[PDB]
């Protein structure tokens, strides 16, 4: 089968520099033109760059051009995004896309990679404080407040996977210090929190944090 | 039967260029006193309340007619008289009268053609002309060859209101003993077989109109030839009575700047599949021999200064070239496409386009080629690779990294300056055994020829060159690739033996090559049946013998000296001679007793 | 660049019912070479992107004929005749006609249900967290339909603004429902000036605003 797997993506500062790869299999690659998209927090897709299956050309979106190079290494199947000068508007997932028609005779992209991460902050690694959110329907609900991280992802689990029913984890937020912010709640019986332990597991494998946290009634 | 005023005519059709005032400005300029169309008569897009009365002059069209797309009330083409139909409208018309309305269903309502008597050739057509009165009722017959309107006009025939626009009948009427027109019903009423719409009298000055050509105030069926059968020689002298043909009229000098047809008429400009050369004395038009020729800019040039490669876009523009000045680059792009520019990839049959390319000035860098082709087919044709280019390279001719099994570059005689370079390409065989050098005209030219298929392997699978080759090399394994042959060749083909003895058809070696015995020239049993072209050649005739010739019938009515016909007769030898000079119809035999 | 309007944004759908997406450009997409590069792609929950028409109203390889396009010069329409639960996620019209390529913002499709009124809760700040010189305090709206709902705070009923980030689930694959946070942020300093923290919901499954609050 066709596949396009990406890789590179990470943090970096302002200024900084990263190296997206898209590798290639189940097809001749050097016979695709091939394109970079990206899709930021907020927006949709927005084109980048593209390039002729044997380099002949190279095509950029202004808002790009000099500061990103895209290219391409046929022998091992693998295309390229050397990008520099790195600023706060390129965050986003990157995605490689093969274009399956030649010479765009009646589509774009067929093939699309899993996409790859990048962030682009002055911020620097951070674990979570974890702090209660407090019961007291008849449901009760109560939570785990996981503030001022960097960078994402975050997991949170409830008595190890014991409490899963009526778990919501909340996309985390930006907050203005740059750092990310959410809150994983649980809805309860309003009878058990006499009677039953409730504790959040939250992970946070960037800055190796692991922390349990019980949530006791107010 | 006189000089008249002559136009040219148009050959637009349908299109509409302008305003319907400058356009029918142009008609009226085109046409102003004109009497004789020399093409076609395109009447469009003209509107009520315009004056065509100009159109009154006009007497012959020599093309077809065309009246179309008007809103006009009235064409008074009240003189017209004949429509030679020499060119056709739409493939079959010579008259085409079509959708003269608006959506109003307003428009032509008076066509008054009241002397148009002859259509010699092509048809009739008259389709969605709500408004049109009359002309319903005329009887075409007597035209074409295969208010109410007044009593007194013929079983109601008629082209418009008037007595004046009565049909005029003079075809279908005549007696059974008339050849052609009449000017009545009695036999004594016919017209001379040359006479077009009608005439004045019996004779070939009295025609209304000549039928074929006007030699002053006579008809006749051909013009004074330029050439005559010269009794004495059995041959063709110059004729100094002949004359040229200009539309449908004889004259002893073509217009200028005219030039003259093998079928001697006078035109403006020779047509698409011929050239001009004055040769002798006389500006004429000789049919090409292959393509003609036409220089094209190759890529690096011109509107191709930035175009990478052949490819889909650019590749139709190179139709029908012969000559490239600059270079053919062909580059892996071209067969992918380039998908941000839409650009499709190169369909590898559109490169035989290239098959007309005999000649380029600058460099041939092929870099890439279909994958199922197994040979440069489309530059078979190219013979010379001038190699001038100054700024790209030192390679006049390179062939890389493809997949043939052959170069096929068949009638490659010289790459004039530049280095070859034939390398990576894993299949190819042949390209060791050509003398590389004896194509070279500039000092210390070299070779790179390399990682193509091993010499041994080539020979140990058969990929040698022909049998028939002469040691000079191929382009490939057949009897066409050879560079030159071991002795004769028929066409591009070298072959083991011209057919002299045996075989269809007969021939004779000239200069190492088999050419065609005259189909005249009756085959001989296991003996040469010609020695020479032509059919003063043949060892014996097939049909008939004229003199010297051996001819398929006997000279029958061709124009001799003294102003004066040649007839012959056939003995039992089946040889050909003179009629009895007063027989001036032909004869079966010698003598008066010849023409009974 | 040429800027594609999709209409609506968000396009809630009940299974085996009809839905339709307006794209409109501010250009004509005709190329010069007499095709229309509109195309429309799917982009479905923790996947990538994957074409579904082309040139206007063109399937590709693999999506049935529920899904067509028409359209021309600058309007164009996608429409499923059925919507299946598959089919939830973002299109994307997106335009190959003229440099550079653009796509619309991205109609999100997702689940028609019946109204549910969200249950709200109020979380008081941590004393572990005040300890920090910060304080949060979180509103809660579990399980709702539709994803619309009005969130205020009021201090001493005084209407917030400026200081409080929401956050939003992804529909519930199993209800359908969603469940939304607000949370409240102010300095420790700021927090001991006042007594009365109240969240105020506004939701369509609530006859009345809802308001939930606590003294501290
Ligand atoms: C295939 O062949 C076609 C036609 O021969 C090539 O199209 C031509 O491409 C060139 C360069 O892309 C165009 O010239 C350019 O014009 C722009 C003006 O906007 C200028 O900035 C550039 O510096 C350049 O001069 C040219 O107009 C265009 N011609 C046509 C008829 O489209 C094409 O590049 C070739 N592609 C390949 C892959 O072979
Ligand atoms: C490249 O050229 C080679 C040689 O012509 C092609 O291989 C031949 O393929 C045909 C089609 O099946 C066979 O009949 C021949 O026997 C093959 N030749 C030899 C010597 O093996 C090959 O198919 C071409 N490649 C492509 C992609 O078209
Ligand atoms: C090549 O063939 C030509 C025929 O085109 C030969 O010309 C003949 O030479 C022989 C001598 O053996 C003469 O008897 C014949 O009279 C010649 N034939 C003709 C048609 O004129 C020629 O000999 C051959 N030479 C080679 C080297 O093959
Ligand atoms: C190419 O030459 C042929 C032969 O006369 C002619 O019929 C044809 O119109 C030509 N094509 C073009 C594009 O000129």
């Amino acid at each position: 089968e066709v596949q396009l797997v990406e890789s590179g993506g990470g943090v970096v500062q302002p200024g900084g520099s990263l190296r997206l790869s898209c590798a290639a299999s189940g097809f001749t690659f050097s016979d695709y033109d091939m394109s970079w998209i990206r899709q930021a927090p907020g927006k949709g897709l927005e084109w980048v760059s593209g390039i002729l299956g044997g380099s002949e050309r190279s095509y950029y979106r202004d808002s790009v051009k000099g500061r990103f190079t895209i290219s391409r290494d046929n022998s091992r199947k693998t295309l390229y995004l050397q990008m520099n000068s790195l600023r706060a508007e390129d965050t986003a997932v990157y995605y490689c896309a093969r274009h399956g028609s030649p010479g765009y005779t009646l589509y774009a992209w067929d093939y699309w990679g899993q996409g790859t991460t990048v962030t682009v902050s002055s911020a620097s690694t951070k674990g979570p404080s974890v702090f209660p959110l407090a019961p007291s329907g008849g449901t009760a609900a109560l939570g785990c407040l996981v503030k001022d991280y960097f960078p994402e992802p975050v997991t949170v689990s409830w008595n190890s996977g014991a409490l899963t029913s009526g778990v919501h984890t909340f996309p985390a937020v930006l907050q203005s210090s740059g750092l990310y912010s959410l809150s994983s709640v649980v809805t309860v019986p309003s009878s058990s929190l006499g009677t039953q332990t409730y504790i959040c597991n939250v992970n946070h494998k960037p800055s190796n944090t692991k922390v349990d946290k019980k949530a006791e009634p107010k | 039967l006189e000089e008249k005023k002559v136009c040219q005519g148009t050959s637009n059709k349908l299109t509409q260029l302008g305003t319907f005032e400058d356009h029918f400005l142009s008609l009226q300029r085109m046409f102003n006193n004109c009497e004789v169309v020399l093409g076609n008569l395109e009447i469009t897009y003209v509107q009520r309340n315009y004056d065509l009365s100009f159109l009154k002059t006009i007497q012959e069209v020599a093309g077809y007619v065309l009246i179309a797309l008007n809103t006009v009330e009235r064409i008074p083409l009240e003189n017209l008289q004949i429509i030679r139909g020499n060119m056709y409208y739409e493939n079959s018309y010579a008259l085409a009268v079509l959708s003269n309305y608006d959506a109003n269903k307003t428009g032509l309502k008076e066509l008054p053609m009241r002397n148009l008597q002859e259509i010699l050739h092509g048809a009739v057509r008259f389709s969605n002309n709500p408004a049109l009165c009359n002309v319903e009722s005329i009887q075409w017959r007597d035209i074409v060859s295969s208010q109410k309107c007044d009593p007194s006009c013929p079983n109601g025939s008629c082209w418009g209101a008037g007595e004046e626009n009565c049909q005029k009948l003079t075809k279908i009427i005549c007696a059974q003993q008339c050849s052609g027109r009449c000017r009545g019903k009695s036999p004594s009423d016919c017209c001379h077989n040359q006479c077009a719409a009608g005439c004045t009298g019996p004779r070939e000055s009295d025609c209304l109109v000549c039928r074929k050509f006007r030699d002053e105030a006579t008809c006749k069926d051909t013009c004074p030839p330029l050439m005559l059968y010269n009794p004495t020689t059995y041959q063709m002298d110059v004729n100094p009575e002949g004359k040229y043909s200009f539309g449908a009229t004889c004259v002893k000098k073509c217009p200028r700047n005219y030039v003259v047809t093998d079928h001697g008429s006078c035109v403006r400009a020779c047509g698409a599949d011929s050239y001009e050369m004055e040769e002798d004395g006389v500006r004429k038009c000789k049919k090409c021999e292959g393509p003609c020729r036409k220089v094209c800019n190759g890529i690096g040039i011109g509107e191709f200064k930035d175009s990478l490669s052949i490819n889909a876009t650019n590749i139709k523009h190179f139709k029908n070239c012969t000559s490239i000045s600059g270079d053919l680059h062909i580059l892996p792009v071209a067969f992918r496409g380039d998908s941000f520019t839409h650009t499709p990839p190169l369909d590898p049959q559109e490169l035989d386009i290239l098959k007309t390319v005999k000649e380029i000035t600058g460099f041939l860098l092929i870099q890439a080629w279909p994958e199922n082709r197994t040979d440069l087919h489309a530059f078979e044709n190219l013979e010379i690779i001038r190699g001038r280019t100054k700024q790209h390279g030192q390679f006049s001719l390179a062939v890389v990294s493809l997949n043939i099994t052959s170069l096929g570059l068949r009638s490659l005689k010289e790459i004039s300056d530049g280095d070859v370079i034939i390398s990576g390409n894993k299949n190819l065989c042949y390209a060791n055994t050509i003398n590389w050098k004896k194509l070279f005209g500039t000092s210390g030219q070299k070779t790179k020829i390399i990682s193509n298929r091993g010499e041994n392997s080539c020979k140990a699978t058969g990929q040698v060159c022909h049998a028939l080759c002469s040691p000079e090399g191929c382009w490939g394994p057949e009897p066409r690739d050879c560079v030159s042959c071991r002795n004769v060749s028929r066409g591009r083909e070298c072959v083991d033996k011209c057919n002299l003895l045996e075989g269809e058809p007969r021939e004779f070696v000239e200069n190492s090559e088999c050419i065609q015995c005259h189909p005249e020239c009756l085959p001989q049993a296991m003996n040469i049946t010609c020695t020479g072209r032509g059919p003063d050649n043949c060892i014996q005739c097939a049909h008939y013998i004229d003199g010297p010739h051996c001819v398929k019938t006997c000279p029958a009515g061709v124009m001799g000296e003294n102003n004066t016909l040649v007839w012959k007769y056939a003995d039992a030898g089946h040889v050909c001679h003179l009629c009895h000079p007063n027989c001036t119809y032909g004869c079966t035999g010698p003598g008066l007793e010849g023409c009974p | 660049d040429i800027v594609m309007t999709q209409t609506p944004l968000s396009l809630p759908v009940t299974p085996g019912e009809p839905a339709s997406i307006s794209c409109r450009s501010n250009q004509d997409l005709t190329h010069s070479n007499g095709n229309t590069y509109l195309e429309w792609y799917l982009q479905k929950p923790g996947q990538s992107p994957r074409l579904l028409i082309y040139k206007v109203s063109n399937r590709f390889s693999g999506v049935p004929d529920r899904f067509s396009g028409s359209g021309a010069g600058t309007d164009f329409t996608l429409r499923i005749s059925r919507v299946e639960a598959e089919d939830v996620g973002v299109y994307y019209c997106m335009q190959g006609t003229h440099w550079p390529w653009t796509f619309g913002q991205g109609t999100k499709v997702d689940i028609k249900r019946t109204v549910a009124a969200p249950s709200v809760f109020i979380f008081p700040p941590s004393d572990e967290q005040l300890k920090s010189g910060t304080a949060s305090v979180v509103c809660l709206l579990n399980n709702f339909y539709p994803r619309e709902a009005k969130v205020q705070w009021k201090v001493d009923n005084a209407l917030n603004s400026g200081n409080s980030q929401e956050s939003v689930t992804e529909q519930d694959s199993k209800d359908s429902t969603y469940s939304l946070s607000s949370t409240l942020t102010l300095s420790k300093a700021d927090y001991e000036k006042h007594k009365v923290y109240a969240c105020e919901v506004t939701h369509q499954g609530l006859s009345s605003p809802v308001t939930k609050s606590f003294n501290r």
